[PDB]
């Protein structure tokens, strides 16, 4: 009668096995027996409810035992949870809560880990989440952190809606227990829901990665491709949304694949099958694969009508498995999608009732399930009016339920405005809109509405109106409609001062958005020819005469099956127009030739475009034809002008000239004419037919405004006549009457460099001042500046940061195209070369002349025509090249250059000069006698090109080489001469001091025979004559004190050129030199101090070192 | 009604191309009457009128383009010239070598100006300032500045703290010399002014245009006085009268006329000078006028007090 | 110094 | 010329030292280096070509063609075109959103996840010929749409009246 | 609603002449924060901005010209610049001696452009085709051809598989790293373009021209999304912000402006740098800009995110 002992033998054969637990007899008898001996001892109770649920199955019963065990052992967890576990099995779910509750309540810090959680899985299954909440922290707080925790308290976190904390726990789940997946794909959720669509595409596809069948992860990246697709048809970006739409459909049956019997799926392949109306037919064609299109076959391609049919029968498919209203709502707009579709493209009529009955039923079943949605009210409204059907009773009714469901729907305020206005009802069309406009005031529709109302009334700000609209969010009819205005607008030649034209077309900048409006038009419609004709001529005011061409293209293949009378002719010569302006003058004709000829502009376009080919005659008998028919005097005057120019490019001036003249003749002449027939003057060599039209010009002519056009016609009279002084006058006129006007101090400062290069230092300024006044102009005018620099030499303070090299290089950087730019950079290299050798500091920018050159060829062979220009151009890079390859030593690459140059083409003078040049470097650089045939080969090649200057130079320079004092005097001579003869200043001035310096060499040799000295003499006062000379008075003070030596005048003379101010450094050191040795010679100490302190005020050493030498005799 | 008005002497080739400044000084004390004039060349020449006729006496040079503006000086000998080639160069005037020279481009000084005292030879560049030098003492101590266009007038009060400037567009700015702030901005004309001239114990401004239009304003406020239209062409040069009941202005319509500010009435016209007229200015006391025409020619009028 | 005129009428002479 | 050799003496003297000129710029610059050698003449061959002369450049504004004649623009075809409005394409629809979330399930009791079921919120897959035929099948308000119609809107006296 | 901007550091003379080109580069994983500038001259100084201020660390040299591109790598230390010199020398950043020295005349490269992974090297030539060079490597391995006048901008896709050109005249060409095949021109404008840039995650492709306007147009396909019109003179240099929400753009009005591509316009404007701006770039994170003009000065202002 111990029920101890008898619980103990109870428990031994609960041990022993599964069949001794199973005969009745043993354990349940003893259980039963310990249990009525002693009724204190819980664990009987809880072991005899193990007995009788596990073998007998009586769960009403085990739970009260259990019940019992647990209110005698309250510590007893293990009857507590089965007690409540198989209460919440046998549904009474209050006994339940009250045992899981009076635990809680004893629970008072932790110790309560599975009741918190019975409590809170059980307020999580019902709709309690606050609740489920609170159970979730104190069962996390309770100590344990496994996950199964952490991931409850993160989704209940975002049922409520929490976003932040939520992310916290699933982060601290995936943390601790990385194998789960579901925490990473609620993250990725989190960041789809606050949009930041591709971050969450990229999520997903990290977790597709490890496993591939997970159904979620596929429905989300559909609904994200879905969105991001929404989003690209929000802008026109057809391609996006087609790409996007295909992938989103991609795994959408991906996940199909797996999981059929989903409505959720069904119905968002739906979804992204309609989601592609009205967008580009023949744009849209789609890769659909396997099971969708009957058997699974490999990958098929779908139109805009199959991809319909389609998604109509998914959306069947998820109302089979489920009835909704949404989904019979969704059926019915993809039915009359449909039905737009088939009539649109004009497939067929009145075979479409079907799919509008069909569609009317589905909205009405859908609208009568629940009759308190605005959105079924406002779906069936909107196709009940639609053009098939027309009953604008039912749709008025519609939109009233609609307003009425909900008050704030601008949508069914602004369909019913669109209503009303269609049907003759402006004023109360203006009251709903208004309506709408107040309820939402970021709705386009009814902007749009407001917009049509007032074109209707005709009112002063329907453009602006259009604008705003456009600015706001891209629909088609504001965009037609501001295109519209804007052309029609810019078409009206008398608004140009009205201020309507003025802010309208110049403030808001129209045109540039007016070409991009059309452009997203074209791309949304493309079937509208006046669309591309007016983006043609948009085009056309941009220069973008490509896309104008490719505009007027597609709107001839557009308009070929149409009236043809008006649209199509038009279009045909605005293509030819354009196609000939961009070149393509064989196209050209051929699409002037396909139109009746019988209008003006056919006419002078054909006229125009066979003179660019050639076919003068053709050319001309068009223009005749034209004449002809002309009428509006102005365009006779302006055919006849025409005919006068291409009758010159015949040849045949004088037909030319009684057709100008004729011209001239008529009621009131034209510029244009005049201008003409004063070209044309200065093209022959006649100069007085062009200053009576330049007279003419100036008599009665003001209103052109072109101060550049006359002063240059004026410059050129001047020049012809070969004054080539009063140029510079005549310009320098201009500018003071137009201070302003850049282009004229730019022509000022080419006509200084060119004509009369004395005034360098006029030139620069003007440049510079040019170069201030604008920007534009920048580059011509560094390139004459830099010229003029260079031209000038170094006559400036010896500054840095202002060379010909530095504004040389910012030319070439503000535009490398033109090659008189590279050619000015070589010759500012090797200039920098001299002024370098000069001052004997170092040599730099030694090797660049191959691709300077390189690079005047490539810029020089793009230009159309300036044929003598050109070949002066090529032919002075050519040369300057080969001088200063041969100066740094490169002869072989020069000789190269030559040998290449000379076959290319057979033998010319200059070239034959450069390789003379060229071998002769390396011979008579060091000492050495030369035969008699090489100098009769030398002179007879200096023949070869005569009427050159250093030719004869240099020719002389050979003779002294080698010592021919006679030859090179008579070589100076001949340059003299043939320098003054031909009009030059600098060649007579170097020809002069060279044979002044070779007389006074020969001189200084003490030979006999005193003749050079009187050469000497005579070459310098005609110098002094010329020019001041410092060099020359230099030349003269040293030939005198040669002679003299002892003579007083000579010191005079040496001290007036050492003293005087304004003068080089090295003929001042000089000077200095003699000045010293003439008074060292003359013994006069306190002369010998004063140079001695006035050489150490300046900067010297050899004039102090030959002090101290000759003080230590 | 009208006074008796007569040439009394006309020059037939004063220099080789067109003359574009002129400027009359009785600078000493005794009978001086230097003329000098500045025209599209390096030429400066410098006349004298002794008694009744002009003898040459510098043909001073040294410029490089045409020249645009000279002026001389009332206190001391002394004169000073600028051109397009970025080049202020004043001259001695008694012995006529070169004095100075200074650097100032077209983007630094356009048209000269000599102080009341002949201390500061002001000067107007092309982005609004108008520089002031110092005759003797340095170069560009200060320049005063507005945000504008071209400027091409400078004018000096004969009393001092003032200085009127026209640009091009006809804006019109006043400054004061004893602080250097802009006082008030007149809008003038929508034409380049190229003209100003006070008169003496200033209180009024006198503004030739480019329409054909002369406006009389009144210094110290903004109201103007009236406006004279009697001219067919653009007016070049106006020099106002010693005394404040005349003043010469002198169009491109090659005529010559004299107005009168008290009645705004043309008392006189000069029907001479067969091309473009680009000076006109007033002697010591108001009895004679030179002109100087785009032809080279040189003439002298007579205007009884 | 000759003007249009002459030139135009001298030239429909010749 | 007469072609006689004259032969100098080959050294000059260092007492006295020799004469090389050289020649900077159009514009008479010159200058003395101490060195006795070559000329060394800067630019040589001239300034470059610059730009074309006066004549060249005025026939080529105007001989060239009559491309740059008024009558040859862009302006002098007076275009017109032709406008057409369309309100109809001012029509607006919705969707309704998605009726149900797929909602995972839990284990009671030591909560892990079982599998995915749909919630509601608030044979042969290839789709064959779904369509619904059969329709008024269920009774969900009788509402009638044919007999009374609304015409008057909210905040408006009068309704616009269709036969 | 406008957010805060400042300067916070300007430097007084950065180099001698005017300064052409500049970059920024975030190369190592720490805190670098490498400039290099080239200014018409031999020196390619190397910077660096360390906490607040710039410190001049390299005045590395040897071109003969003045440089005119210069580009920096974000994986190793190097650098690169080309110049009139016709010498593509690249630099080693660490030490600064003359890694190796490339010879192309301007008939064979203008500008510099590292790959994404810092490998080619590309540049532009005048007959319009693309030479990619490699480094380390050799010398004129391949050259994309396009059949169009002389070329000036290079731009690669900070993903690779894609590189913009622009030329004289407007045409834009796209071609394609995988395969070099020519895939679509765009007209673009009808003056030079001088500037290109792509953006992250490449979609969007901006172009600056020389008529003053900026387009955005959409790579994979020829849609442009809008054309930005608010400079007033050229526009010379582009650049895009790590996050595509806003870009820089520098104009030679004296202006540099800030645009932001999701409303397409202008959130702020800077008026310093008196004369023509050359260059403006971004750092590593979009917080700072660097920008070089035509003055010598080098700027340096804050943008918060």
């Amino acid at each position: 009668e111990v029920a101890e002992y008898h619980y103990q033998l109870g428990l031994t054969y609960w041990f022993m096995g599964e069949e001794t637990r199973k005969d009745k007899t043993k354990a349940l008898t003893h259980f039963l027996k310990a249990a009525r001996l002693d009724t204190y001892m819980g664990k009987v109770f809880c072991y005899l409810g193990h007995y009788y649920r596990d073998v007998v199955g009586d769960k009403n019963r085990a739970r009260g035992c259990y019940r019992k065990a647990f209110e005698l052992d309250d510590t007893d967890a293990e009857s507590g949870a089965a007690a409540v576990d198989l209460s919440v099995e046998l549904e009474d779910m209050e006994m339940a809560l009250a045992i899981l509750t009076t635990v809680t309540q004893k629970a008072s810090a932790g110790t309560a880990k599975w009741a918190w959680l019975r409590r809170g899985l059980y307020y999580l299954k019902a709709g309690q989440h606050s609740q489920a909440v609170a159970d979730l922290q104190a069962a996390l707080r309770a100590d344990p952190k496994d996950f199964n925790c952490w991931e409850s308290l993160g989704e209940a976190y975002l049922s409520r809606g929490g976003y932040t904390t939520a992310l916290k726990s699933f982060t601290k789940a995936s943390e601790l227990n990385p194998e789960s997946i579901y925490s990473v794909f609620k993250v990725a959720a989190i960041q789809q829901i606050l949009g930041k669509y591709k971050e969450a595409v990229a999520q997903y596809q990290m977790i597709i990665k490890k496993k591939e069948d997970y159904v979620p992860a596929l429905k989300g990246l559909g609904e994200c491709h879905l969105m991001m697709a929404k989003a690209a048809l929000v802008d026109y970006l057809d391609g996006k949304a087609v790409d996007y739409i295909e992938k989103a459909l991609e795994y959408f049956t991906c996940a199909l694949q797996h999981r059929a019997d989903v409505s959720c799926l069904w119905k968002l392949a739906g979804d992204a099958c309609t989601c592609l109306y009205a967008v580009a037919p023949s744009k849209v064609n789609v890769h659909v694969l396997g099971v969708l299109l009957g058997q699974k076959e490999g990958k098929q391609v779908l139109k805009k009508n199959e991809l319909l049919h389609l998604g109509g029968r998914c959306y069947g498919r998820a109302l089979k498995l489920m009835s909704t209203s949404n989904t019979w709502c969704d059926l019915g707009i993809n039915y009359y999608r449909q039905a737009q579709h088939l009539a649109e493209t004009g497939s067929n009529m009145n075979d479409l009732k079907e799919l509008l009955e069909k569609s009317l039923h589905c909205l009405k079943k859908a609208v009568r399930l629940d009759s308190n949605n605005h959105l079924y009210w406002n779906a069936l409204g909107v196709v009940a009016c639609y053009s098939g059907i027309g009953n604008y009773a039912l749709a008025q009714h519609c939109f009233i339920k609609s307003i009425q469901s909900e008050q704030i729907n601008a949508v069914a305020w602004t369909n019913l405005g669109v209503l009303y206005l269609t049907n003759e009802n402006i004023e109360q069309a203006h009251e709903a809109f208004k309506m709408a406009q107040s309820l939402d005031p970021s709705y386009l529709m009814c902007w749009i509405g407001q917009a049509l109302i007032a074109e209707a009334v005709g009112s002063y700000d329907t453009m602006d109106l259009f604008r705003h609209t456009t600015e706001l969010n891209m629909h088609t009819e504001g965009a037609l409609g501001y295109a519209y205005w804007v052309c029609t607008t810019l078409q009206d030649k008398s608004n140009r001062e009205t201020e309507l034209y003025q802010y309208n077309i110049l403030q808001m900048n129209a045109i540039p958005a007016a070409q991009v409006i059309l452009n997203k038009y074209v791309e949304r419609i493309q079937n509208y020819a006046p669309a591309f004709t007016m983006l043609g001529y948009l085009n056309e005011h941009l220069q973008l005469k490509k896309e104008a061409a490719n505009a007027y293209q597609r709107a001839i293949l557009l308009l070929q099956t149409a009236e043809d009378q008006d649209t199509y002719n038009v279009a045909i010569r605005n293509y030819g127009r354009l196609l000939c302006s961009t070149g393509e003058y064989d196209k050209a004709i051929q699409a002037f030739k396909s139109t009746p000829l019988e209008v003006l502009e056919d006419i002078i376009g054909f006229a125009l475009a066979l003179f660019m080919k050639g076919l003068y005659k053709e050319s001309s008998k068009a223009y005749e034809r034209a004449l002809s028919i002309v009428e509006s005097e102005q365009d006779k005057a302006h055919i006849l002008t025409a005919l006068a120019i291409t009758e010159y490019k015949q040849g045949k001036t004088d037909v030319a000239k009684t057709l100008l003249f004729k011209c001239s003749i008529l009621k009131e002449p034209t510029t244009e004419s005049l201008q003409a027939l004063c070209a044309l003057g200065l093209a022959m060599q006649d100069a007085t037919l062009s200053k009576a039209a330049l007279n003419e010009l100036l008599k009665h002519i003001k209103h052109k405004d072109s101060n550049y056009q006359r002063c240059l016609l004026t410059s050129a009279i001047y020049a012809l006549q070969g004054r080539s002084v009063a140029v510079q006058k005549q310009i320098s006129k201009a500018v003071h009457s137009n201070p302003g006007d850049p282009a004229l101090w730019s022509l000022l400062s080419r006509v200084v460099a060119q004509y009369a290069q004395r005034n360098a230092k006029g030139g620069v300024v003007a440049g510079n001042v040019a170069h201030i006044l604008d920007s534009n102009h920048g580059k011509k005018a560094l390139l004459y500046t830099a010229v003029n620099q260079l031209a000038m030499g170094s006559s400036s303070a010896e500054d840095e940061k202002n060379t010909a090299l530095k504004t040389i290089q910012k030319a070439a950087l503000l535009s490398p195209g033109d090659p008189a730019i590279w050619a000015g950079l070589m010759a500012a290299c090797h200039a920098d070369d001299k002024l370098a050798l000069v001052n004997n500091t170092q040599p730099k920018r030694i090797d660049l002349y191959l691709a300077l050159l390189s690079a005047v060829s490539a810029s020089i062979k793009d230009e159309k025509f300036f044929e003598n220009y050109n070949q002066s151009l090529e032919k002075w890079s050519l040369s300057q090249a080969v001088t200063g390859l041969i100066d740094t030593g490169r002869i072989s690459e020069a000789e190269t250059l030559c040998t290449k140059n000379l076959k290319s083409n057979p033998d010319q003078p200059a070239v034959i000069l450069l390789l003379r040049q060229v071998q002769c470097k390396p011979l008579l650089e060091s000492q050495k006698p030369l035969p008699d045939a090489v100098l009769e080969e030398l002179q007879k090649t200096v023949m070869s090109n005569s009427t050159s200057v250093p030719a004869w130079q240099w020719l002389a320079h050979v003779y002294q080489s080698q010592g021919m004092m006679r030859a090179a005097e008579m070589c100076y001579r001949k340059s003299l001469q043939l320098a003054s003869q031909r009009g030059s200043w600098s060649g007579k001035l170097s020809s002069l001091l060279r044979l002044a310096l070779l007389a006074l060499k020969v001189c200084m040799a003490n030979i006999s025979n005193d003749h050079w000295p009187s050469l000497v003499q005579e070459a310098t006062t005609e110098a002094l004559k010329l020019c001041f000379c410092p060099l020359a008075v230099l030349l003269q003070a040293l030939l005198q004190f040669k002679r003299k030596m002892g003579a007083r005048e000579t010191r005079r003379l040496l001290e007036r050129v050492v003293y005087q101010p304004g003068y080089p450094k090295s003929i001042a050191s000089t000077a200095r030199w003699y000045l010293l040795r003439h008074l060292y010679a003359k013994d006069d100490y306190e002369l010998i101090d004063v140079l001695v302190n006035n050489a150490k005020t300046h900067g010297d050493t050899r004039a102090l070192e030959l002090n101290q030498r000759l003080s230590s005799q | 009604m009208t006074n008796q008005y007569g040439i009394l002497f006309k020059q037939e080739q004063a220099h080789d191309d067109a003359i574009w400044s002129v400027a009359w000084g009785t600078n000493k004390k005794e009978n001086s009457e230097t003329v000098v004039t500045g025209s599209l060349d390096d030429l400066v020449k410098v006349w004298k009128w002794r008694d009744e006729r002009l003898d040459l006496q510098w043909s001073l040079e040294g410029h490089q383009l045409g020249v645009v503006s000279v002026d001389i000086s009332h206190t001391l000998p002394i004169a000073a010239s600028s051109s397009l080639d970025a080049h202020i160069r004043l001259w001695d005037l008694e012995n006529g070598k070169q004095i100075k020279s200074i650097d100032a481009g077209p983007v630094d000084a356009w048209t000269l100006a000599f102080s009341p005292d002949s201390q500061y030879l002001a000067t107007g560049t092309h982005v609004g300032k108008v520089n002031i030098f110092g005759v003797e003492s340095g170069k560009k101590e200060y320049s005063l500045d507005t945000r504008g266009k071209f400027i091409l007038s400078i004018a000096y009060s004969p009393d001092g703290k003032y200085l009127a400037s026209g640009a091009i567009d006809g804006i019109i700015n006043i400054f004061d010399i004893a602080t250097g702030k802009l006082l008030h901005t007149l809008e003038g004309h929508a034409m380049p002014i190229r003209s100003l001239t006070f008169s003496p114990d200033s209180q009024l401004l006198v503004t030739a245009s480019d329409d054909g239009y002369i406006k009389i304003y009144d210094v110290q406020h903004a109201n103007l006085a009236g406006t004279l239209s009697g001219h067919a062409s653009w007016v070049l040069n106006v020099a106002f009268c010693p005394d404040d009941t005349h003043f010469v202005s002198s169009s491109s319509d090659k005529s010559v006329k004299v107005w009168d500010v008290g009645t705004r009435t043309c008392v006189h016209t000069f029907f001479d000078h067969q091309d473009q007229v680009w000076g006109v200015k007033y002697n010591g006391n108001g009895s004679k006028i030179v002109s100087v025409g785009d032809d080279q020619e040189i003439h002298i009028y007579d205007c009884p007090i | 110094n000759l003007s249009l005129s002459e030139l135009i009428a001298e030239t429909i002479d010749v | 010329m007469m072609e006689t050799e004259r032969l100098v003496l080959p050294p000059p003297d260092p007492l006295d030292l020799p004469l090389r000129a050289v020649e900077l710029g159009c514009t008479g610059h010159w200058e003395l280096l101490n060195l006795p050698g070559a000329p060394e003449s800067s630019l040589p061959h001239g300034l470059p070509p610059c730009a074309p002369d006066l004549q060249q450049e005025a026939e080529q504004l105007f001989l060239s063609s009559p491309a740059w004649l008024p009558l040859h623009g862009v302006e002098h075809s007076a275009r017109k075109w032709q406008r057409k409005t369309d309100p109809w394409s001012l029509l607006a629809v919705l969707g309704a959103p998605v009726p149900s979330d797929l909602q995972a399930q839990r284990h009671p009791t030591t909560g892990q996840i079982l599998g995915y079921k749909e919630v509601l919120l608030e044979g042969g897959m290839d789709e064959p010929t779904i369509t619904d035929l059969n329709t008024r099948e269920e009774a969900e308000e009788e509402i009638d749409f044919e007999k009374d119609l609304l015409t008057i809107p909210p905040g408006f006296k009068k309704g616009m009246d269709f036969a």
